[PDB]
DNA sequence: AAGCAGTAGAGCATGC
DNA sequence: GCATGCTCTACTGCTTCGATATCG
């Protein structure tokens, strides 16, 4: 901690002191080498916590120490006679940073919120800048086996931590250090993690702002993309957003070019060549200043050199010129070096490619650019001199003023152009109604308005503070002036409206897409606040016409084009229902078309956010559908939506029948909202009924052949799926089968319809007949093979949820499904999705599927034990997880180059056995040997892990994945039985080892390694542990003192949920 | 010059002195007329900023600064004058617009008071000052050069401005639209040959060879050699159209009158450019150096006086001697010219504002990689400074300016590569250099031959330099890159009709092609493709000569497991020999038999009985050499070419035999209509628009040839993607009626199934009868 | 030897 | 309390000239 209270040339002695201490206390064999691991931990929380007059050093003053500790160690132990101390102090830095980040629980302004960890932020952002400076150097072999775990923890932790502004920086750092060394030349494991995380971060960032957009974009573009070139169309608006978001915050305007140079050289030259017409014309705000700027002085004015070199060139200028090298000029980058780099990459881009920066030689727009904005010139300004008063015409200034205000890249002219344009718009607005008349005293100027209005928006939400503060009341005041009574439906409001609309339906604009919604909010408030409400009968600004415009927006096959009808509803849901009489006629005729747009969104994109907005669009309406016509469900004359039959009234009762009729759709996210709305639509009738009375009441009127036409849909009534297919035929059938599988699994999950009532031989459905064929294709172009593997593996979890639903509910009695699905095939698919999931099609990369898999495996394996059949399940699982398989897998060579298979095939068995234990039938599959009450598989595992460390040659080393295996393998062997006296007799051990000095007692190391599973196992059977612990307190007092300390502090630590266990431990000791 | 001071405060003092009464006046029009006196061409980048600043400073002496909107919904006068001044000081283009509007405002307000006795004198005074501006300026700044030429052409007295400096000013500041409109406005209100010669010199540089036809007639006194020499450079033929310029130059009779001096300099300058567009680096050097002096001119003070010569004879001198330096032998006679020229100031600014890339290439020749660094960073800053100043809506100026950045950064790449030391001991960066240079060509058909010559000669000089410095089989790897650069240069120089350049490029790329097998095939294919492309405009009996000269080499060895192994090399020889025989047989069958008069072995070569076999053998050999290609191409656009030449040649032979009557050629011809329909329907499937419009040829050849080949239509029409007939659907629902409605039936069924909305409206009229 | 001319070193004032 | 920044004064070495001892 006392490094910035020094002077230079003594700090070398300080760093040599700390290196000498760490070298001396490390070379005596591991009993004491585990305080290196906590001293760096302690110093890290010292200096990552710091936010005659002295000062308060923040965090910059130690980065020279932390480079000294491991970079030039060889030029630090030159005098001190050098094995791996740099290695160890890198591994402990990795471990300590993913342990400081392991317990922070971070669930200033960020985004209308501050509900994270009260003050852990300042101890966090210092850590993120500190690792930005210490991390990215020397990414050698020290970092190669650390990318998997460091990536995986941060994915899993930031997935619950969106708006944190800073959990993507460490991923950018590890991917930069992962393409520094090779490692990306498809080991095939982390690649799928990052490929799948690309789309999730792409859809998450679209609703965000400046610091967090910058964070995600510098993550995304730093993906390698010599190798992630597949779907190169997917992220080019994640590149042209960087340049357009350059020009005011340079460190991503750099990385746009630093990406765009490495894409182009190594991506093969046909999948890139269509993608230049849009990348490049953004790169021409970087050629607009010709060095006419003169701000601060461009000479050497007077300094410590400008006097010392005057009186001859003596030795004091040598003293001064050995003093200006160590300034470490590392302040981002200067703008003019970016302009030179723009020109150098534009030159190196090619010859054919190069001429893309302009129009394309007589397109539609080239011969429209030559034309005046409006023909007759208005805005005649008369500049008063003393005696002349001439006339200077405006409007020749406008296509350079409004082009210069947006993209200037020099703020001293940008603020000038902005102030000029605001006064010019004010003069234009005041000119428009003089007093003379209305054709030559008030001449129209909407050919200027139609190009002045799509630029006030792009100014008023641009980046900068000052222009935003200057254009908020203008863009909010002219809405108030336009939407009026005296206005009487002119032609400029229509231009403003279409400008707002194409502000929403526009690409590369996720800061304006919200501001036009705020304009729609102001439209709807002030358009009824002061209008004549008896006259809103014909104008096309009308909320009827706006809603019809929104519905035509709402049903449209252009992806971004329905997003307007999503977002305008999202921004005036707080309106239009706190005023009545206009909900009931069309907006619940719009609930169905909003769900129809959600049906349309079934094939678009993972990375757009259509789904996440349409769901809120239909959920904002289901909090006012349940407060209005509860008291007003009458037979009025109501307007009729899409698909519905004609009537004279549509009170509540045809919607629920349509909801029942289309529960079989292969639209994955409209079916869910359909069912979820139907269940809470079944009440609130006059009578206040229940879903059990209602569905049986309809079946007694219609019969079971009516409620199987809706569920089976079009899915009742194949060798092209021999190899894995990808056609839209096979995928649509798999989607139909999932629809039929999941449409009534919720009905038997509730108690609406009994399983014997609708699956007995009265419906003649092809359901179990089709599922039996479905279970016969399950294990048998690499582009869209994954497109079908995804739906092949989202069906088996619905099958298992279905049987887990049926076999535990009130339909007990399995006499309906004897050999249809409950045969020797579900007990094949369950076995292969329990153990070895990466051979039927389960990808290893995801998170929200591989965290749901052992849950449903255990929920079903508990649902076959109490069943009227268990023999098939036990005598199928008894063929893989036998004890002899554990014995033959427990080989003799688990150290060295057997890095993946021999120490990965064991871990699947370990996790499978853990989930069997969690079901409750570990012993039925694996009973012990004959005599003793200690399981002779657990004793075998315990002796194996105990003998695994003692050499017999130099040192059996460690890893992270040489300890997660050996700490799952050992947590298994305490779950079998009691097995505790063997544990304490292994701890209190006087056997002597040695290492190349001798200093080893074989119980200290085996305690020191794992040390937490051991104590948590000791704490369970507490009362029969302390007696034989304290009994040998004369001959081995050192070890029992250590074990008693190691149990006392761990019992102290979990005082927050087990307070009445430590009391028992105290009263027993 | 104390107004562009590199220190504020003091600059405010000097401006405060200059803006005072009795040093610069305080009447508005007299202040405007007085502002021209302080021009001083050291400053002109700032001159418009300073002119509008002094002209708008005395705005703040008036009683009119009280609410210039007069109502409640407003703003004050200074809120759009003070930021208007502050934005005019920051950018040139809005400054240009402000000064060019205020100037016209004052001069159109002065016409109330004062008679012509003084306003005519004021306008003649201003005319002399604008001439002085245009004569003295040396750094042609585009929003000033195009500012005075735009306040000129709006007034009636300034129009007679300066037709010989307007041309060379707006030509070198790349603002030719303004000067073209100025001179075409001067030609309105004996003939005026001077302004016509300079206006044609303006149009000659932006292409526009269409509008050099209404200029050079014989009714404005101009000669008859200039029209016939523009009509041979309109088509890119700069080897006769320059050959008759000097034949017009040194002639002695001229019996119509004298060839006036304006036309003499037009002949000189156009002969310079027509020597520039080739690669003759000796005649351009001599014609540019030695039209002022005699017996080894010194050049040293010679060009810098008599100031006509700088804007005309300096660029081609420095370019010709530099390009002759950039390969070959030394002749250190440019370096001393620059070294003696640089002691001045008005020569030290002119030689480094405008050139700097010739300077960098000059100092890299004597291993001064330190001065060259300064000069090339100066050139980059000058490109950026210029490109950001020529206007938005002026295309092709920016394309002609942006076509130089590749040569700039190839210099900058060589500078950063030679001085790093991660190189020059391993050739694993050299391989990356040779594999990134061969994929960075400029585009064919858009980028003219001066730019191709720039890039190729700079690259050959750089490769020779790194072979000099790479003393750590390396002398084959660079020559096998130089070949593939020059070959692409030839294939771009052929497509723009520049044949005299490409012909000597072949003649210089033939001494070492005979030492390999991958080289001779590409050689002979490029040669005999040029010989086909050249024969489109020769009339007759000489194209037979050239396509007979290219016979004895197309049938050489070539199959050293090469033509049998490779497929595209097998396809190209066949299609080119087929087009050769097609050229001969179409040549001597429209003009029958006179062409064997100048013939010794030519007659026997066409014989390889007098007027029947000599056509029949050529047509059947064309059919053989065309039929090899489709079967060698079946195993896009690699099968489409071989298909469509076969379809078009067989259709051509069918329509040639259609207008006559025969039996034997009909017996040969009875295989061709089978070959037409399938080979067109196999290329209509693939997305080809050069064959979709050939559908009524099928729909008529079926009717006229119906005894065979209709199942041959049905089997192919049964599988064609059925939206390639929505154009011809009213052309098929009339063949539905009459006979041979089969092979319409299936496709109409497919369209009525898939898209039952296209055919609904052309079906009612056809079912109506 | 005589003149001079240039730099080393010590003490006051400042900063972290 | 430790490192640096700045001036002035006395020490010290160089250059030129003239006298003295030495070696032929």
């Amino acid at each position: 901690d006392s490094f910035p209270q020094y002077s230079p040339k003594m700090q070398l002695v300080c760093c040599r002191a700390i290196v000498k201490v760490f070298l001396a206390l490390a070379a005596k064999g591991p009993v004491l080498r585990n305080c290196i691991s906590t001293v760096v931990h302690q110093g890290l929380i010292r200096i990552c916590s710091k936010p005659g007059k002295w000062k308060v050093p923040t965090y910059k003053d130690y980065v020279d120490l932390f480079r000294h500790l491991l970079s030039s160690d060889q030029m630090m132990d030159s005098i001190l006679a050098s094995e791996s101390l740099n290695h160890l102090l890198y591994d402990e830095f990795v471990k300590s940073v993913l342990k400081i980040v392991e317990k922070l629980d971070l669930t200033d302004p960020a985004a209308n919120l501050h509900p994270a960890k009260p003050k852990d932020f300042s101890a966090f952002i210092n850590l993120v800048e500190f690792c930005r400076e210490i991390l990215p150097e020397k990414q050698a072999e020290f970092f190669e086996p650390w990318v998997y775990s460091f990536s995986y923890e941060l994915i899993l932790q930031s997935t619950r931590l969106p708006l944190i502004s800073g959990f993507y920086k460490l991923l950018s750092i590890t991917v930069r250090n992962a393409k520094k060394i090779k490692y990306f030349e498809g080991k095939y494991s982390c690649f799928a993690l990052f490929v799948k995380f690309g789309k999730e971060v792409a859809v998450k960032m679209k609703q965000y702002k400046d610091e967090l957009l910058a964070s995600c974009l510098t993550f995304l573009l730093s993906l390698p993309h010599n190798i992630i070139e597949l779907d190169v169309r997917a992220y080019v608006p994640a590149l042209q957003m960087a340049f357009k978001l350059g020009l005011s915050y340079t460190p991503l305007a750099e990385v746009g070019l630093n990406a765009l140079e490495e894409w182009s050289i190594y991506i093969d030259r046909h999948v890139m060549q269509p993608y230049y017409k849009d990348i490049l014309p953004c790169l021409d705000g970087y050629l607009k200043t010709s060095a006419l700027s003169d701000e601060t002085k461009n000479n050497w004015e007077v300094s410590a050199l400008s006097r010392a070199a005057q009186k001859g060139f003596n030795k004091v200028v040598l003293k001064h010129l050995k003093k200006t090298k160590n300034l470490s000029s590392n302040e981002a980058i200067s703008l003019e070096e970016i302009r030179i780099r723009v020109v150098q990459m534009l030159g190196s881009l090619g010859g054919q490619i190069n001429k893309n920066l302009l129009t394309v030689t007589s397109s539609d727009e080239m011969m429209k650019s030559y034309v005046a904005w409006d023909r007759e010139k208005r805005l005649s300004f008369a500049v008063p001199f003393r005696e002349m008063k001439p006339v200077i015409f405006l409007d020749v200034f406008l296509p350079r003023v409004t082009e210069l205000a947006l993209t200037a890249s020099d703020r001293q002219t940008k603020v000038a152009a902005c102030e000029l344009l605001h006064s010019m718009v004010m003069f234009m607005l005041g000119k428009a109604t003089q007093m003379p008349e209305g054709g030559q005293g008030a001449p129209p100027m909407y050919q200027l308005y139609k190009r002045t209005f799509p630029v006030l928006l792009r100014l008023a939400c641009d980046v900068d503070q000052v222009t935003r503060q200057l254009y908020e009341p203008l863009v909010m005041q002219l809405i108030h002036w336009f939407t009026n009574n005296k206005k009487f439906e002119s032609q400029d409001t229509v231009a403003l409206l279409e400008a707002i609309l194409d502000g929403i339906v526009d690409p590369v604009d996720s800061t304006l897409r919200d501001f036009c919604g705020r304009c729609i909010r102001e439209f709807l408030k002030w358009s009824i606040k002061q209008i004549t409400p008896q006259q809103q009968e014909k104008s096309p600004v009308n909320t009827k016409s706006l809603f019809k415009r929104l519905y035509s927006l709402a049903l449209h096959p252009n992806a971004f084009k329905r997003l307007g009808a999503s977002l305008a509803f999202n921004n005036i849901y707080r309106e239009f229902r706190e005023e009545e009489s206009l909900v009931e006629q069309f907006v619940f005729e719009a609930l169905v078309i909003y769900m129809e747009s959600l049906a349309l969104a079934h094939a678009d994109e993972k990375s757009l956010g259509t789904i996440q907005q349409c769901c809120d669009a239909i959920d904002h309406l289901c909090r006012i559908i349940e407060k209005k016509h509860v008291s007003l469900n009458k037979a009025k004359k109501r307007r009729l939506p899409r698909g519905f039959p004609p009537s004279a009234s549509l009170c509540l009762l045809d919607l629920v029948k349509w909801l029942l009729a289309h529960c079989g759709r292969p639209q994955t996210e409209c079916r869910h909202k359909s069912i979820e709305l139907f269940y809470k639509f079944v009440p609130l009738l006059p009578g206040n009924r229940s879903p059990n009375l209602w569905l049986k009441d309809v079946l007694k009127e219609e019969g079971v052949s009516f409620l199987i036409n809706t569920f089976e849909g079009g899915g009742c009534g194949l060798l092209y799926l021999r190899g894995p297919f990808s056609l839209q035929a096979t995928l649509c059938w798999l989607d139909l089968l999932l629809a039929a599988l999941e449409c009534y699994n919720t009905f038997i999950g509730e108690r609406t319809v009994g399983a014997l009532q609708v699956l007995g031989t009265e419906a003649q459905s092809s359901l179990l007949k089709a599922v039996a064929f479905f279970l016969e294709s399950i294990a048998m172009s690499p582009q869209e093979g994954e497109r079908y593997n995804y739906s092949k593996c989202t069906v088996v979890v619905r099958i298992m949820e279905f049987t887990t639903t049926l076999l535990n509910t009130s339909p007990e009695g399995w006499k309906l499904l004897k050999k249809d699905l409950c045969n020797t095939h579900l007990m094949r698919v369950l076995v292969q999705t329990l153990c070895e999931p990466a051979s039927i099609g389960f990808n290893i990369g995801d998170v929200q599927v591989m965290a749901h898999l052992p849950d449903v495996c255990v929920n079903l394996m508990k649902a076959l034990k109490m069943s009227p059949y268990k023999d098939i399940l036990e005598t199928h699982l008894r063929e893989k997880i036998t004890a002899q398989s554990i014995e033959e897998l427990c080989a003799v060579n688990l150290y060295g180059p057997d890095a993946q298979v021999d120490r990965s095939r064991l871990a699947a068995v370990v996790s499978a056995c853990k989930q069997l234990h969690r079901a409750g039938l570990l012993h039925n599959i694996l009973p012990s040997q004959s005599t003793d009450l200690h399981h002779s598989v657990g004793t075998e595992l315990l002796s194996l892990v105990y003998k695994g460390i003692a050499p017999g040659q130099c040192l059996p080393s460690l890893d992270l994945s040489c300890k997660q295996l050996a700490s799952g393998l050992l947590e298994l062997a305490f779950a079998f039985g009691g097995l505790c006296e063997r544990l304490v007799s292994l701890l209190l051990n006087p056997a002597v080892l040695s290492t190349a000095v001798i200093h080893f007692s074989h119980g200290e190391y085996f305690y020191s390694l794992f040390s937490e599973t051991i104590n948590t196992e000791l704490l369970k059977n507490l009362d029969l542990a302390v007696l034989e612990l304290m009994q040998s307190s004369v001959d081995n007092t050192k070890m029992v003192s250590a074990v008693l300390n190691g149990m006392l502090d761990q019992s102290f630590r979990e005082r927050a949920n087990q307070k009445h266990q430590g009391l028992k431990l105290a009263t027993t000791i | 010059q104390g107004l562009i001071d590199e220190n504020p405060g003091l600059q405010l003092i000097i401006r405060n002195f200059w803006s005072h009464e009795t040093r610069l006046p305080s009447n508005t029009l007299d202040r405007l007329l007085a502002l021209n006196s302080l021009y001083s061409p050291k400053i002109e980048v700032h001159f418009l900023s300073l002119a509008t600043n002094f002209l708008l400073e005395m705005t703040s002496m008036s009683p009119d600064y009280p609410n210039p909107m007069f109502e409640h919904p407003q703003i004050k006068h200074s809120s759009l004058i003070t930021p208007l001044q502050a934005v005019a000081q920051r950018d040139p283009i809005i400054a240009k617009q402000l000064f060019s509007s205020l100037f016209s405002g004052i001069l159109k307000e002065m016409d109330k008071f004062k008679t012509l006795s003084e306003k005519n004198n004021i306008t003649q005074k201003l005319l002399q000052d604008f001439n002085r501006f245009l004569n003295t300026t040396f750094s042609f700044f585009p929003p000033f050069v195009s500012c005075i030429q735009d306040i000129s052409c709006q007034h009636a007295a300034l129009l007679s401005l300066d037709p010989a400096a307007v041309s060379a000013g707006c030509l070198a500041s790349l603002q030719q639209p303004v000067g073209i409109r100025l001179l075409e406005e001067a030609l309105l209100r004996p003939p005026d040959v001077l302004r016509w010669v300079e206006l044609a010199k303006l149009y000659r540089s932006i292409g526009e060879y269409d509008v050099l036809r209404g200029i050079f007639t014989s009714e404005i006194g101009t000669k008859q050699i200039t029209q016939s020499a523009l009509l041979a450079e309109a088509r890119s033929d700069y080897s006769e159209a320059a050959k008759q310029y000097d034949e017009a130059l040194n002639k002695q009779d001229w019996v119509d009158g004298e060839p006036t001096e304006a036309e003499k300099d037009f002949w000189e300058l156009a002969s310079l450019d027509c020597y520039n567009h080739l690669a003759e680096w000796k005649s351009l050097e001599y014609c540019s150096t030695a039209s002022i002096d005699s017996e080894n001119p010194p050049d040293l003070n010679k060009i810098w006086s008599e100031p006509f010569y700088q804007e005309t004879y300096l660029p081609y001198m420095i370019r010709s001697k530099l390009k002759l330096l950039l390969q070959g032998e030394a002749d250190q006679s440019l370096l001393t010219f620059i070294d003696k020229a640089m002691h001045g100031e008005l020569q030290k600014a002119i030689l480094e504002l405008h050139y700097s890339q010739e300077l960098s290439l000059l100092y890299l020749l004597q291993d001064d990689v330190d001065r060259a660094k300064y000069y090339i960073q100066n050139g980059i800053q000058s490109f950026m400074q210029n490109y950001s100043s020529i206007d938005v809506l002026l295309h092709q100026s920016r394309l002609t300016k942006l076509q130089s950045v590749q040569a700039l950064t190839e210099i900058q790449e060589f500078i950063s590569f030679i001085s790093k030391q991660g190189n020059l001991s391993s050739q694993v960066p050299l391989k990356r250099l040779l594999n990134t240079w061969t994929n960075r060509y400029p585009d064919a058909k858009m980028d003219p031959m001066n730019i191709w010559d720039d890039i190729i000669t700079n690259r050959c000089f750089f490769l020779s330099k790194i072979e000099e410095k790479l003393t750590p089989d390396i002398s084959s790897l660079i020559r096998s890159c130089k070949f593939s650069m020059k070959m692409k240069m030839i294939d771009s120089a052929r497509k723009q009709n520049n044949f005299s350049l490409a012909m000597k490029l072949l003649k210089e790329l033939h001494k070492e092609s005979k030492t390999r097998d991958d080289w001779l095939v590409s050689w002979v294919q490029s040669y005999c493709r040029l010989s086909h492309c050249r024969s489109r405009s020769q009339g007759c009996s000489e194209q037979v000569l050239t396509v007979l000269k290219t016979v004895s080499l197309l049938d050489e060895n070539n199959v050293s497991s090469y033509l049998s192994k490779n497929i595209l090399a097998f396809r190209d020889q066949n299609i080119l020999l087929g087009t050769t025989y097609r050229i001969i047989a179409n040549a001597l069958s429209s003009e029958p038999a006179c062409l064997a008069e100048i013939e010794e072995d030519k007659a026997r070569r066409i014989l390889e009985e007098d007027s029947e076999k000599v056509i029949a053998g050529l047509y059947q050999r064309a059919f053989q050499h065309l039929s090899e290609a489709v079967q060698a191409a079946e195993e896009a656009a690699g099968v489409i070419d071989a298909y469509m030449t076969l379809a078009d040649f067989c259709d051509q032979q069918l329509r040639k035999e259609e207008e006559n009557a025969s039996v034997i050629d009909s017996a040969e011809l009875q295989a061709y209509p089978a070959l037409v329909v399938e080979k067109m329907l196999k290329a209509l499937k693939l997305n080809s628009n050069e064959a979709r419009l050939k559908f009524p040829r099928l729909l008529q050849i079926i009717e006229r040839y119906p005894e065979e080949t209709l199942s041959l239509m049905t089997k192919e029409i049964s599988s064609v993607p059925c939206w390639q007939f929505i154009s011809w659907i009213s052309h098929m629902v009339a063949l539905l009626d009459k006979d041979q409605a089969v092979a319409v039936q299936h496709s109409v069924e497919e369209i009525t199934d898939n898209y039952p909305q296209a055919i609904v409206y052309p079906f009612i009229i056809s079912s109506e009868s």
